[PDB]
């Protein structure tokens, strides 16, 4: 476990991450504070968005919990930060990387997925009126994404 | 009319069918030794009709060796007669009975007879008349190290459930018009060649909803086929298939006839060849003791030996058996012949109590029909065994020493053993460890530990305990019973009340570990479990690992320096379901069931949690506009659970459950079907609402309908006792509440800067100051799953059959959502039982202190279908360190509490490595990445100093030793393990 996190901790040194930079809470190898940069091709373009990672004691064998601090206008991102991400529920292996993770995050705030939201109001303005989407996902990434 | 209250985990395994048939039969239990007692005690925990016992033989010294009815005082006494006044109380639904003679035709009152500790002449006579007379028959022994079991159920035995699983169902994508059917994506049916199915909710072929099984060719993970459905229709579009279990006829033969021909069911498939031999050796057994008046062979005696060798060259030469038998193994069953361990005991009572439920209940696949066990791998070789040492001394351990020898007495006797938990295999290890004599020595010692009270549900398969026990403590009770079993274990146990975590490492420290000699687990969670093999690998003592499931069962042993720890293994984790599927669109009832979870969750207890915090933490409200990730909702909370909605009678309780009601099943589906019409299509074009999402519907509340009863009635009653109001039950006050209810209007909402902080302001200024409330309180409802008076499982079968209501899902009953929703783990006594005679025959080979790794058995079981597996232990990986072997489990550093500067510069001038990380507990002490000035501030300070800083909590006194994760590269740069570090504080 301890040796696991911190081997991932050394591998994003060596490499940065250049979109990503995580790292541990105080010293606290178990709780990581993330940051995503907002994709330029994207609604959230020129955003800061603020993850929390709880690595479980059975780590890798369980999947850590992932949630998103700032807030953000998603139709897969609800109000308390949960992602529907398929492989932190149940598709989750010893095999995955946070990098991997955050490569993950970082596509799905890229395209959102409507067909199965989270959130079906923010699905249903994406599918209907997309410039009301658009403009309200600007808004946001503009009031809280930003300072 | 079965109480479920007592049965609740065994109706898990069993069924309400199985039980019903079961408590109908009478079974006749012939012998009433340590075998006898045994299979008696599990068939009485498991709820027969009735219990009957035959023995008239009188009480002797040595048959407490295994009997633990029996006490020193009975001696001279009929063993059935001082049995069956012990026996009566340990189920109040059995009758248990004595009769003093046995004719054949009395043998036509009881539904199975057993039989142990009869000649093969009288189980000859005894099956002749059962056998035609359609009576289940089983006739059990043990002598020594091995045992056989015998099943004779006749020759048209009708078993209706040959594995004990569940039937497999599933969701079907397309079937074509040759029916081959095809599951979801990424969905395994399951299915093998030859299994019937049948399909429900089939779109485009009606014709196979009818009910009618079909045969399955499985083609592959995903499809399989079902024939010819070209009259039904061309293609068939989603539907679900559920497979059907037909009975099948098994048919037994006579004792008589199999004694020439028997048909072996091999326990491991290492000696395939000693079945054949154990044939012999036991009618060579029955031979001797009829040609001695009764008298087995003495123990290693050389003379009776070679006699009981030409009786069984006598019997196979008779029987035309082609085979050359073993001189060894023979006398060696001839050696063990009076040998009576209560481990080979508990293991057959187990295996032949499992038999006589499937007798009674017609389940599970039986033995056919022999089946011959022996653990000669159990026999000591680091002590004398001979005719002198093995010699009976007048004692209650004869039937021990005949096997063992004195010596190894002395060594049992001496043992200092730890009992983690006290559960049912805790009890059984218990008294395994009372009747074998450990630590009733001037040096032994055991230690008991277990934080929970005894239940009434704890009673039907911990056997240690009785109705008048219920709410105190196990580990006290157990004590207690164990005590009286064997007197001589008075002032020899110790009972703690201690969960062992990492709190409790000020009672169970280097002091208390290092005076062991070893472990034992009897928990039911994985986190102790793993916390225990850190513990015993660090203090490097042996672990005895066991589990059990329903009728499936494990045991692992874990030896220092030899073996694995039982944290190198893993073990499928907990299915936990996607939060969009719970959320919005469920399609099964387990689904429902999560979703009533949360409901209750967050409708009686956060609210009343976040309005208990706010009038005693005088900064809640500061701290939660920041820190909670919606601070919204809880003002919400707190104003309506305060002010807006305080019922103040308990009419207004119901009206705030219509109105729950209409808010979790009405409204938010009616906003559902607004963002996602039934006839929208996904981006693709196909339907949105096909495959795993099903359209919901609005309920309207109907008050004579059961379900919105039940779920206003819970509601109702859980919103009382939240504010502390007198619920009722009667339904007239309902119906008259709930006439007089005008819903509000609710229309669908479509959707269409910093002010919103002044809202929230404004919302907390409204509240009522902490100061003008004090001494009230709001009772928060912690879920309590054994309790049928609390509403809790009420309301969550309400809300989850309502839900299911909704998506058209069928609902469940309440017992399927108890146990779906409390996490009940099948138990049963059997299995217990068998796991207990597992690891009491493992620790036997503890305490001998046997070397090699090929002498040691993990062991596996399955009762439903018979199967029983052992493999030995996996080694210890080991690795190469600066040249040298080094253990990757076993082995550690012993440091001094030397500066963070001498334990690197150690590093790198003994192993010749360098430190890039050293973590202890769950914080970073060093990293070689970290900022020059944090080091040079860090690096001077010794390890304890070190970790008190960063820790930000003093050592506590207790505190003996540190254990240290280190990652360090080699000096070319490539990355080595390394064994943990010990520094001694
Ligand atoms: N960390 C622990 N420390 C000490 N004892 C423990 C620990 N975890 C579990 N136990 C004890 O282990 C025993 C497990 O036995 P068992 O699971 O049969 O009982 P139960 O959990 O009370 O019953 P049930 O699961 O049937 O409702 C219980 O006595 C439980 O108190
Ligand atoms: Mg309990
Ligand atoms: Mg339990």
């Amino acid at each position: 476990a301890l040796k696991r996190i911190n081997r991932e901790l050394a591998d994003l040194g060596k490499d940065p991450p250049s979109s990503s930079s995580a790292g541990p809470v105080g010293d606290d190898l178990f709780h990581w504070q993330a940051t995503i940069m907002g994709p330029a091709d994207s609604p959230y373009a020129g955003g800061v968005f603020f993850l929390s990672i709880h690595f479980p004691t059975d780590y890798p064998f369980k999947p850590p919990k992932v949630n998103f601090t700032t807030r953000i206008y998603h139709p897969n991102i609800n109000s308390n930060g949960s992602i529907c991400l398929d492989i932190l529920r149940d598709q989750w292996s010893p095999a995955l990387t946070i990098s991997k993770v955050l490569l993950s995050i970082s596509s799905l705030l890229t395209d959102p997925n409507p067909d199965d939201p989270l959130v079906p109001e923010i699905a249903h303005v994406y599918k209907t009126d997309r410039s009301r989407y658009e403009l309200s996902a600007r808004e946001w990434t503009r009031k809280y994404a930003i300072g | 009319t079965i109480d479920e209250g007592l049965y609740s985990r065994q109706l898990y395994v069993l069924g309400h069918e199985a039980m019903k048939q079961m408590s109908q039969s009478n079974v006749l239990i012939i012998g009433c030794k340590g075998l006898g007692v045994e299979i008696a005690k599990n068939v009485c925990l498991a709820g027969v009709k009735s219990v009957t016992l035959y023995d008239p033989q009188p009480t002797r010294i040595e048959d407490l060796s295994s009997q633990y009815f029996l006490t020193e005082d009975d001696i001279g006494v009929p063993r059935a007669k001082v049995t069956v006044s012990k026996l009566a109380e340990l189920n109040q639904y059995v009758p248990v009975s004595v009769v003093d003679e046995l004719s054949t035709e009395y043998l036509k009152n009881f539904k199975c007879v057993v039989v142990t500790e009869t000649s093969l002449t009288k189980q000859l006579e005894i099956n002749d008349f059962t056998h035609k007379n359609h009576i289940a028959y089983i006739a059990a022994d043990s002598r020594g190290l091995f045992g056989s079991i015998f099943c004779d159920f006749g020759e048209n035995f009708i078993c209706t459930d040959t594995d004990g699983n569940e039937p497999l169902t599933g969701m079907i994508a397309s079937i074509t018009d040759d029916g081959v059917v095809t599951m979801l994506e990424e969905t395994r049916h399951g299915l093998e060649n030859g299994d019937f199915v049948k399909f429900t909710e089939v779109k485009g072929m009606p014709g196979l909803n009818d009910g009618t099984p079909r045969k399955v060719e499985v083609k592959g993970p995903y499809t399989f086929s079902i024939g010819s459905v070209k009259d039904l229709g061309s293609a068939g579009y989603n539907g679900v298939f559920t497979q059907v279990k037909v009975p099948t006829k098994i048919s037994f033969k006579s004792l008589r006839e199999s004694l020439k021909d028997p048909e072996y069911v091999y326990p491991d498939f290492g000696k395939m060849m000693r079945p054949p031999q154990y044939h012999i050796a036991f009618q060579a057994l029955s031979a001797f003791a009829d040609a001695h008046e009764g008298s087995l062979p003495r123990p290693r005696n050389d003379i009776d030996a070679a006699e009981f060798f030409e009786f069984c060259k006598k019997i196979a030469s008779t029987l035309q058996f082609d085979v050359e038998l073993d001189e060894k193994l023979i006398k060696e069953i001839s050696y063990q012949a009076r040998g009576d361990l209560v481990a080979m005991s508990a293991f057959l009572g187990g295996a032949v109590a499992q038999e006589v439920l499937k007798a009674t209940t017609s389940k599970f696949y039986p033995l056919k029909q022999y089946f011959y066990f022996d653990s000669l791998e159990s026999l000591p070789s680091s002590v004398t065994i001979s005719e002198e040492t093995c010699k009976p001394r007048g004692c209650r351990y004869d039937g021990q020493i005949a096997v063992f020898g004195s010596e190894f007495q002395e060594k049992i006797a001496s043992l200092s053993t730890f009992l983690v938990g006290a559960g049912a295999i805790g009890c059984e290890m218990l008294k395994n460890w009372a009747m074998m004599g450990v630590a009733t020595g001037e040096s032994g010692h055991i230690s008991v530990t277990d934080m929970d009270s005894i239940e009434k549900s704890n009673l039907n398969r911990q056997f240690l305990f009785r109705p008048r026990d219920v709410g105190k403590l196990k580990s006290e009770c157990a004590s207690t019973a164990v005590s009286i079993m064997n007197p001589s274990l008075t002032g020899k146990i110790t009972s703690y009340q201690e969960r062992v975590g990492p709190e409790s490492e000020g009672i169970f420290g280097d002091e208390f570990f290092e005076k062991l000699s070893l472990v034992t687990n009897a928990l039911d969670n994985v986190e102790a479990r793993m916390y225990v093999d850190r513990r015993c690998v660090f203090f490097e003592k042996p672990l005895l690992e066991s589990g059990t499931l329903g009728t499936k069962g494990n045991t692992q042993v874990v030896v220092p320096h030899l073996t694995e720890s039982y944290g190198s293994s893993q073990d499928p984790p907990e299915k936990s379901f996607p939060i969009c599927t719970l959320k919005n669109f469920p399609n099964r009832i387990e689904h429902t069931i999560a979703w009533a979870r949360d409901l209750f969750e967050g409708l009686f207890k956060q609210p009343i949690d976040n309005v208990n915090m706010y009038l005693s933490s005088p900064n809640f409200l500061e701290t939660s506009l920041k820190t909670s990730s919606n601070p919204r909702e809880v003002l919400e909370n707190i104003r309506d659970y305060l002010v807006t909605e305080k019922p103040l009678s308990f009419e207004e309780c119901i009206m705030w459950a219509r109105l729950q009601f209409d808010k979790f099943f009405n409204n938010n589906i009616q906003q559902l079907l607004f963002n996602f019409p039934k006839d929208s299509v996904t981006s693709t074009g196909q339907p949105f609402w096909s495959g795993p999402k099903r359209a919901p519907t609005p309920l309207s509340f109907d008050i004579h309908n059961r379900e919105h009863f039940d779920f206003i009635v819970a509601a109702a009653s859980l919103y009382a006792f939240n504010y502390g109001l007198k619920s009722e039950t009667d339904p007239a006050i309902y119906e008259r509440v709930l006439a007089g209810y005008n819903p509000p209007p609710f229309a669908p909402k479509s959707g269409i800067a910093n002010k919103d902080k002044q809202e929230l302001k404004s919302i907390a200024d409204s509240l009522p100051p902490p100061s003008s409330l004090v001494g009230f309180r709001l009772t928060p409802a912690e879920f309590e799953k054994d309790d049928d008076s609390n509403h809790h499982i009420d309301f969550i079968t309400a809300a989850s059959n309502l839900r299911a209501m909704n998506y058209d899902i069928t609902p469940a009953d309440r017992f399927k959502t108890k146990f779906v929703a409390g996490k009940i783990v099948p138990a049963m006594c059997t299995s217990t039982a068998v796991v207990s005679g597992l690891v009491c025959l493992e620790l036997v080979k503890l305490v001998d202190g046997k070397k090699k790794i090929e002498e040691y058995k993990n062991g596996f079981f399955n009762l439903a279908i018979g199967l029983f597996t052992f493999s030995d232990p996996i080694a210890s990986p080991k690795m190469k360190v600066n040249g040298k072997e080094i253990d990757k489990i076993w082995d550690r550093y012993n440091l001094p509490d030397c500066t963070l500067q001498e334990l690197i510069d150690y590093f790198q001038k003994e192993e010749g490595l360098e430190v890039t990380m050293l973590s202890s507990g769950v914080s970073l002490l060093y990293a070689n990445f970290q900022p020059p000035k944090k080091l040079a501030e860090r690096l001077p300070l010794k390890i304890s100093e070190l970790v008190e800083q960063i820790t930000k909590k003093k050592l506590e006194p207790f505190r003996k030793h540190l254990v240290l994760e280190i990652c360090c590269d080699d000096a070319n740069g490539e990355d080595v393990e390394v064994p943990f570090i010990c520094i001694k504080l």
